[PDB]
C-alpha cells in the first residue's frame, strides 16, 4: 500500500486534485443559471409521482449534484451535494427517506428533498427555504493553468520510474503493481478536463 | 328522497298555523309529508325508511332525546328544527355531527321556507355521493354533446325502429344516457386514471382501509388473472391454495410457472377446514420446491381466506411465519372485515404495513354488496412496482370501460361508510345470530328430528366463534388454536344423517333432496351435496327474507312426518319422469338414497381421495401448449390410470378441485380414482340426482370419460 | 399507382377537406388548418372524430337522422361569416380564450389562421409525413421479447435528439394522423432517418400557441419542451 499510494506521489496527488475540484465547484455553482436540472417522468402509471434522472448524460455512481442559493444544513455551509447512484433510482421509485453526504465527506446524512412542480429537486432545511439543484454541464483559465501543474507532476513521477526499473535487486512481480497503480492516478485526473 | 317528517303538536296555534302552512309548499315541490306520533315513531322512520330528508320538531321540547338517537344513525341528516326566543344549546351536543337549521313561526313566509328546504336537500345530495356519480347525473341533465359513441346516444336510435322502442322503454330516459365512453372531458378516463377517476380510487382505499384500490369492469375472474401476471414471471414458483377457483385455473395454465399445492384440513360432511400453520414455516416450503424439479424460490402465494364455505384464517400469524414478499388473499366472499370490532387483524387489510411484503386481495363486489354485475375491487398494501402491475389491467380490459357499473363500484364503498352504513353489517350479524338461536330452540321442544347448525355449543357471544382442540362441532381432527375461526352469518345447516364420531347412522335425509324442495318456494340453495346446507346472509337479505326460510324448513318436517307423496310435494321433479316417480312417496325416496351412501361409503372415498395430491408430470402451461396443436385424446374411466389429464375435475359434490390439469393418476392416488367411479354408479338409479362433474361426459350407456394426454 | 377495383369509397363516411394544399401535392398562400375548425365545432357540440392537417371526419352511422345532418352544415356556413367579416377569438371561441386570456388578447380569426398556415409550410409537413409512413424500422427482437425485459425493470427513458440505435418500449401514436409509428420492439437506424424527423417536426409547431400542444401517445410533455420516450436498456 505503501509503495502504490506515497512512493511516487500516488495518493500525494489525489489530495491536491480535490482542492482543484473544490475550486472548480466554486465558479460552476455561480453560473448555475444558464443550466438548470430537469427531471423527466418515467413511463407508467404509479400511486406517486415518481422521478427518473438523465440517461446517458449522467452515468457515475457517486455523481454531483450543485445548487444555486446555499442553505445552513447540520449547522454548516454547504456548495455541492452528491447522491449515490444505486440508492437515488429507489428513493425516486418507491418513496421513502434519501440520505446524502455534504461537501463529499462525512456520512450519508438525511436530507429533506422532495419534488418541484417544475420538474426540480427543492432541498428544505430547518427555515423551509427552497434551493433548486442543479448538475455541472460539460474550462476556467484559472482551473486550468492549476491543472497543468499537478498534471505535470505526474509525468514526473513517471519518467523516474521509467528510468530505474532496471535494478536487478528488484523483483519482477512487484513491477505489474506500481505501473497499474500510476495509471489509476492518471486516469482520474484526465476525466476532470474533459 | 322526498319525506319530511313533522313531529309532536305543541297545541298552540302560533306553531301549528306555520305547519298547516308549509304543507301545502312542500308538496309544490313534490315531497311526501308524514305525521310521526310519539319519540319511538320518529326513530322508526329513519332504519326502516332511508328515503327521508327532513326532521320538524320543536327544539323547546326534545333538545336531548332526538340530537344522540338520530347521530347514532345518520349523521349528516338536516334537522329542521324550531327554535324559540329562550333557545340554547347543551355541553352534551358538541361530539356530535348534525345539521340544525333554526327558523322562526312567521306567517306569510312559508314560500321562503320551502325554497331553503328544497336547497338543503340538494346539498346532502350533493354531499353523501361521490364525485364520479355526481359527474354522471349531471352529465345526463346539461351534457348534450353530439357525434360520439356509442351510436344509440341516449336511445336516439331505438326510436326509429319499432323494435328498438320496446326495449328503449324498459329502463328508462336516464339509463340510456348514462352509458358514455371516454369521450368526456368532465369525466375523465378510467385507463388515464385522472380527474373524477383518480379521486374515485383515493376514496375506497380510505374507506376500506387500503392503500390504493382499483375497479375492475369485468369482474373477480378477471381480477384474479390479473395479480398472476405480476408476481410470478416467465419461469417462477407460486404457492397456490388447493381449493382454488376455476377462474385460478386458467391462471397456472398461461404462464409458465412451477405452482406448489397446499393440504388443507377437511373432515367427513365435505367442509373443508384450512391450511395448517406447519405449511407456513420455512422448513415447510423448502422441503416441496427441493422435491419438484424446476423450482426455485417462491415469490408469491395465494391463499383462499375465507373459503367458499366462509372460514376466516389467522393472518396475525401467516404476515410473520409465512416468508412470501408477496402473500394473495382471495377475499372474494368477506367484503367487510373492516366495519365491525370483531373483525380486526382477521384480513389483510386489518392493521398496517408488512416491512418487505405486499397483501393482494381480490374483493368482489357484485357478490355480497350491492353494485351491477362484472365489478371487483384489486386492494393493494405495500410499496411494489405498481406500474408492472397496472400493465396487465390495460391488457384485460377494453378502452371503452361501462360507467353504469363503475358508478355502483364505487357506491358500495360509499353505502358502507359512516354509522348508517356500519348498522347493515352489524344488523346482517344480529339476524344471523339470532336465526342460529331459533333452530337450536325448534330442536329440542319440537317432537322428532330437526336441522341442526353447524355451530359450537356456546352461542351466546357475539364475534367470530375459534375452532379450538377440545370441541367435537368442528369434527377436525388435529387442528391449530387461534387459527380458524368462523363467519356468524354463514349458517351451514346440518341435516340429520350422520353421527358425530365420522360414521354413518340409520334413519337420515341427504340434503339433496331438501335443495329442491326449497326451491319451490324461490329459495336457492348455495352449496348442497353430503349433509350440509349454506346460505348467504348479507344486506341483502333483510328481516322478510330471513323469517322466510325458517317456515319453508318447518313445512319440510310436516310433509315428511305425514309421509306424502312425490307429485303433491316436488312437481318439478315429477315433471322429470312421471313414469317413475308415480307409486313413490316421500319416505320411501328418503330411504333407498341414504342407504346407497352407507352401501358406496361415501365419508370414506371422499376424505381420502381428496387428501392426497396426485403426482404432477409436468407444469399446467405446459398443458395448455399440447391443446393447441391438437393432440387431446380420450379413454375410459378405468383406463385413465397413468395418463395425463387436462381439464380439471370439479365434483358435486363436492364443490373443490380433484386433479390439476397436468397430473398423473398411478399407484399413490388410487383413492382419488375411486371417488370418481363411486359417484358414476350412485348418480344412475333415480333420475334428477345425477352425476355432475366439470369433467366427466355423460355418453350412452353410464360410464364417463375424461380428456387426456396423446402419449 | 392504385390498383383498380380494389379501393372503394365509402358514401356514410364524409371526408371534408379544407382549402390549404394543391391537387399536386404541394400547399399555397392562403389555407385554413383543420385544427382551428375542429374548435369550433365543439363550441356547439358538434366532436370531430378525426382532425389534423386539412381533413376531417364524421360518423354517419343509423343513429344519425335529418337533425344532426343539416345541424352540421349550418355550423361550416357560420365559420365562414366569422372568418370574412374579420371577428376576435374572445367573440367567437370562448373556450379557447379561457386557456390564456394574455395570449389571445388582441388576436383575430385572421391571424391565428394565417400564423399556423406559415409553420406547416416552413417545418414543410406533407413531406416528412409522407417519407417517415412509408420506410419502415427495422425489427430487432419480437414484440413479445419486449414485454419480457418490462417485468424484470429494465427500462429506461432518452432524449428524442439522442436515441439512434436504441430499442424502443412503446407504440409512438402521433396526433395527426392516427396510425402507429415505431412497433414496441424496432430499432431507428440509418435507414430510417425521416421517421426520425417526424416527431422533431412536431415538437416545434407545437409549442408557440397555446391550445395546439403536440399529442403522441408516447412522448411526455416537460417543463423544457424536450420529449422523451421509454426504450430498453443495453
Ligand atoms: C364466485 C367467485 C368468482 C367468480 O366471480 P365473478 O365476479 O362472477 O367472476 C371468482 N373467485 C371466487 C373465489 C369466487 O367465489
Amino acid at each position: 500500500v505503501l509503495m502504490t499510494g506515497h512512493a511516487w506521489q500516488q495518493q500525494g496527488m489525489l489530495t491536491r486534485l480535490g482542492a482543484i475540484v473544490q475550486r472548480h465547484l466554486q465558479l460552476q455553482q455561480q453560473q448555475s443559471d444558464k443550466t438548470a436540472l430537469t427531471v423527466i417522468r418515467l413511463g407508467g402509471i404509479f400511486s406517486r409521482r415518481q422521478q427518473y434522472q438523465l440517461p446517458v448524460n449522467v452515468t457515475a455512481s457517486t455523481l454531483t449534484l450543485l445548487l444555486q442559493k446555499p442553505l445552513k444544513l447540520h449547522d454548516m455551509e454547504v456548495v455541492h451535494i452528491s447522491f449515490e447512484r444505486s440508492a437515488l433510482e429507489q428513493w425516486l421509485s418507491k418513496g421513502g427517506e434519501i440520505r446524502g453526504k455534504l461537501n463529499g465527506i462525512g456520512f450519508a446524512q438525511k436530507l429533506n428533498l422532495e419534488v418541484d412542480s417544475a420538474q426540480h429537486l427543492v432541498v428544505r432545511d430547518v427555515s423551509l427555504q427552497g434551493s433548486t439543484l442543479a448538475l455541472p454541464g460539460s474550462l476556467p483559465g484559472e482551473i486550468k493553468q492549476q491543472l497543468e501543474e499537478l498534471e505535470s507532476d505526474w509525468r514526473k513521477q513517471h519518467a523516474l520510474f521509467s528510468e530505474q526499473q532496471k535494478c536487478l535487486f528488484i523483483p519482477g512481480d512487484w513491477l505489474g503493481r506500481i505501473e497499474a497503480s500510476l495509471q489509476d492516478v492518471g486516469a482520474q485526473i484526465r476525466q476532470a478536463q474533459q | 328522497m322526498n319525506v319530511i317528517a313533522i313531529l309532536n303538536h305543541m297545541g298552540v296555534y302560533f306553531k301549528e298555523e306555520p305547519i298547516r302552512e308549509l304543507h301545502r309548499a312542500l308538496e309544490r315541490l313534490n315531497f311526501q309529508i308524514v305525521y310521526p306520533n310519539d319519540r319511538d315513531d320518529l326513530l322508526k322512520l329513519i332504519e326502516n325508511n332511508a328515503r327521508l330528508c327532513g326532521v320538524i320538531f320543536d327544539w323547546d321540547k326534545y333538545n336531548l332525546e332526538l340530537c344522540e338517537e338520530i347521530s347514532k344513525m345518520n349523521e349528516n341528516l338536516p334537522l329542521y328544527a324550531f327554535a324559540n326566543t329562550y333557545s340554547t344549546l347543551d355541553v352534551s351536543l358538541n361530539d356530535l355531527r348534525l345539521q340544525i337549521s333554526f327558523f322562526e313561526y312567521a306567517l306569510g313566509a312559508a314560500e321562503d321556507i320551502a325554497n331553503k328546504i328544497k336547497q338543503t336537500t340538494d346539498e346532502y345530495i350533493n354531499t353523501i355521493l361521490p364525485p364520479l356519480t355526481k359527474a354522471l347525473f349531471k352529465y345526463v341533465r346539461e351534457g348534450k354533446y353530439t357525434f360520439c359513441t356509442p351510436g344509440h346516444m341516449g336511445g336516439t336510435a331505438f326510436q326509429k325502429s319499432p323494435v328498438g322502442s320496446l326495449f328503449y322503454d324498459f329502463f328508462g330516459p336516464n339509463t340510456m344516457k348514462s352509458d358514455i365512453s371516454i369521450s368526456v372531458s368532465e369525466l375523465g378516463s378510467l385507463l388515464d386514471h385522472s380527474g373524477p377517476h383518480k379521486e374515485a380510487e383515493q376514496y375506497i382505499a380510505r374507506v376500506f382501509n387500503a392503500d390504493r384500490s382499483y375497479m375492475v369492469t369485468n369482474g373477480t375472474s378477471t381480477a384474479n388473472k390479473i395479480v398472476g401476471m405480476y408476481s410470478a414471471p416467465a419461469g417462477s414458483t407460486i404457492l397456490i391454495d388447493r381449493n382454488c377457483h376455476k377462474s385460478l385455473t386458467h391462471l397456472m395454465m398461461m404462464s409458465d410457472v412451477t405452482p406448489i399445492y397446499f393440504r388443507p384440513t377437511r373432515n367427513a360432511y365435505g367442509i373443508l377446514g384450512g391450511i395448517p400453520q406447519s405449511e407456513f414455516q420455512h422448513a415447510t416450503i423448502a422441503k416441496r420446491v427441493k422435491e419438484t424439479p424446476n423450482a426455485t424460490w417462491p415469490v408469491h402465494a395465494v391463499i383462499t381466506n375465507s373459503t367458499y364455505d366462509g372460514l376466516l384464517y389467522n393472518t396475525d400469524f401467516i404476515k410473520k411465519t409465512l416468508d412470501v414478499k408477496s402473500i394473495h388473499f382471495d377475499s372474494a366472499w368477506v367484503p367487510y372485515t373492516n366495519f365491525s370490532p370483531i373483525y380486526e387483524g382477521k384480513c389483510g387489510m386489518s392493521g398496517g404495513r408488512v416491512e418487505g411484503k405486499v397483501i393482494y386481495e381480490t374483493q368482489s363486489t357484485h357478490k355480497l354488496l350491492a353494485a351491477f354485475s362484472q365489478a371487483s375491487m384489486i386492494h393493494v398494501k405495500g410499496d411494489v412496482n405498481e406500474e408492472t402491475f397496472n400493465e396487465a389491467y390495460m391488457m384485460h380490459t377494453t378502452t371503452s370501460p361501462h360507467y353504469g357499473i363503475v358508478a355502483s363500484t364505487e357506491t358500495a364503498a360509499a353505502m358502507m361508510k359512516g354509522n348508517a352504513g356500519k348498522r347493515l353489517i352489524n344488523g346482517s350479524i344480529e339476524r344471523a345470530i339470532k336465526f342460529r338461536k331459533e333452530i337450536k330452540r325448534l330442536r329440542t321442544e319440537s317432537d322428532g328430528w330437526f336441522f341442526d347448525v353447524w355451530q359450537p355449543d356456546h352461542i351466546d357471544t357475539t364475534e367470530c366463534w375459534p375452532l379450538r382442540s377440545d370441541s367435537t362441532w368442528h369434527g377436525f381432527k388435529n387442528i391449530d388454536n387461534e387459527h380458524m375461526y368462523l363467519d356468524p352469518i354463514k349458517v351451514t345447516l346440518l341435516t340429520p344423517g350422520m353421527e358425530k364420531d365420522g360414521t354413518m347412522s340409520d334413519f337420515g335425509i341427504p340434503a339433496s333432496i331438501v335443495a329442491k324442495y326449497l326451491d319451490e318456494h324461490g329459495i336457492v340453495v348455495e352449496k348442497t351435496g353430503p349433509y350440509n346446507l349454506l346460505f348467504l346472509f348479507s344486506i341483502g337479505i333483510d328481516k322478510t327474507k330471513a323469517l322466510s326460510l325458517l317456515r319453508a324448513l318447518t313445512d319440510f318436517k310436516r310433509a315428511f312426518d305425514l309421509n306424502l307423496r312425490v307429485k303433491n310435494m316436488l312437481p318439478s321433479l315429477y315433471r322429470e319422469d312421471p313414469e317413475f316417480y308415480e307409486n313413490m312417496r316421500i319416505q320411501e325416496l328418503a330411504q333407498n338414497i341414504h342407504k346407497l351412501i352407507v352401501h358406496h361409503n361415501l365419508p370414506d372415498l371422499m376424505y381420502r381421495a381428496f387428501e392426497v395430491l396426485p403426482t404432477m408430470v409436468m407444469t399446467p402451461y405446459a398443458a395448455f401448449q399440447k391443446e393447441l396443436h391438437g393432440m387431446t385424446e380420450e379413454v375410459y374411466l378405468d383406463e385413465m390410470v397413468g395418463r395425463i389429464n387436462a381439464n380439471m375435475i370439479l365434483p358435486y359434490p363436492p364443490g373443490v378441485p380433484l386433479v390439476m390439469p397436468g397430473e398423473m393418476i398411478t399407484e399413490e392416488s388410487r383413492p382419488v380414482l375411486e371417488f370418481l367411479q363411486m359417484l358414476c354408479e350412485i348418480g344412475a338409479h333415480y333420475p334428477g340426482f345425477e352425476t355432475d362433474i366439470h369433467g366427466a361426459y355423460r355418453q350412452a350407456d353410464g360410464r364417463y370419460t375424461v380428456k387426456v394426454l396423446k402419449e
